[PDB]
């Protein structure tokens, strides 16, 4: 239960009030992406969110290039 | 070549000014130009009615002349060794007016990229070289030792 | 005379030799940071911009960029 | 160092300024420099976004010293006896700019506490020692009583 541990040191959304389903699926998803490249700092992560989210938008574009 | 400035705000946001400052002026329709002639190194295959006219001003100089792609293939002189019949083909890429200077024109010849790499290894020498008088006490060892010296010139 | 001695000696009475001769009368004052210069550099790989790092908060924000 | 002075009152309070005078200016925005470097013996844990800028003038340069607590703990190099490879640590607590001095330094080692108390011991010797001419009587009689002398060093 160490992901409930890390909801609960987030001071901001911590005794499960609202938005703590969401955040949870946040903290999970970024680590299944982050194997492809082993980093442990929050501004570079603040970028490396930001390198999941460009090569997410080649994923979704390309394919809303072809649904219309 | 960029200030550094902050973010723009409801408060002041003063940049010293480095540069100092020109002006402009504007019309009708502009009196347009057509300038024509041959501006590449080639004759087109595509007819003249389906081939574009591009627009030219000061700021976008530098982007009309890289989507050109002027290279110019040419069979030069060799002057580089003792022979006066040999002759060396060169290849050029030019995407800004800096590569027509020798700077760029001589870093696209493979043959003067080590000429200017031995000019670089020899500014680099001079500095440390009269500094310290203990290098020419090894010269005179390197003109004893001349096995080992040789050695290690090939690597 | 010793290297943790001298350095930190010459930091410090330097500054007297700084605080002594302007005149805090004639409109002068000086603030005193406490940093080192390896945690500065890595003060400015903290942020990603220049304009968000904790130099910028002490030089420009508390200072300069204020109301006062 | 205080004046004696009186209660003041609608009577005039003349005090003799021992002292000599100076003077004062001042601006608009003072010219604020903000001096940043290393001013302690450690590196602080806490980021430099958190902590915060002291302002220094000449009358409280001596509480932003003492309220930074600059403690020097280091080995150096023991002196003290017939010893070359011993080593010595040390412990500093700096509260004034006095405390760079010698008197102050030497008074936090307390190898150092019986020295200077030693030479305050000999200091205190030399004042009795060469107006009364009995002393040197006694010193032969010390030579002489070697046994009940040492029995005393002790003590």
């Amino acid at each position: 239960g160490s992901l409930l541990d890390e909801i609960m040191a987030q001071t901001r959304c911590a005794p499960s009030e609202e938005g703590y389903d969401i955040a949870k699926k946040g903290v999970a998803a970024f680590i299944e992406n982050l194997m492809g490249s082993q980093h442990s700092a929050e501004p570079v992560n603040k970028s490396l969110v930001d390198q999941m989210l460009v090569e997410l938008d080649k994923k979704i574009s390309a394919q809303m290039d072809e649904i219309l | 070549s960029k200030e550094g400035s902050v973010a723009p705000k409801e408060r002041i946001n003063i940049k010293y000014i480095p540069a100092t400052g020109d002006a402009q002026a504007e019309v009708e329709l502009p009196l347009k130009t057509l300038v024509v002639g041959d501006f590449k190194g080639h004759a087109e295959q595509t007819p003249l009615e389906e081939r574009a006219t591009v627009t030219v001003d000061k700021n976008n100089f530098e982007a009309v002349m890289r989507e050109s792609e002027l290279k110019i293939t040419a069979t030069v002189k060799n002057k580089l060794t003792d022979d006066e019949n040999a002759e060396l083909p060169v290849e050029l890429n030019f995407k800004s007016l800096a590569d027509f200077a020798p700077d760029a024109v001589a870093s696209q010849v493979p043959e003067l990229k080590k000429l200017i790499e031995l000019r670089e290894a020899l500014v680099a020498l001079k500095g440390p070289l009269g500094n310290i008088p203990a290098f020419r006490e090894r010269l005179q060892s390197l003109l004893n030792s001349e096995e080992s010296r040789e050695k290690l010139l090939a690597e | 005379h010793n290297s943790q001695f001298q350095a930190m000696e010459s930091a410090w009475r330097g500054l007297k030799l700084f605080v002594d001769r302007t005149d805090f009368r004639e409109n002068n004052k000086v603030e005193i940071l406490h940093v080192t210069k390896d945690e500065l550099l890595e003060d400015f790989e903290f942020a990603p911009e220049t304009a968000q790092s904790g130099l910028y908060k002490h030089v420009y924000s508390a200072g300069y960029g204020q109301f006062g």
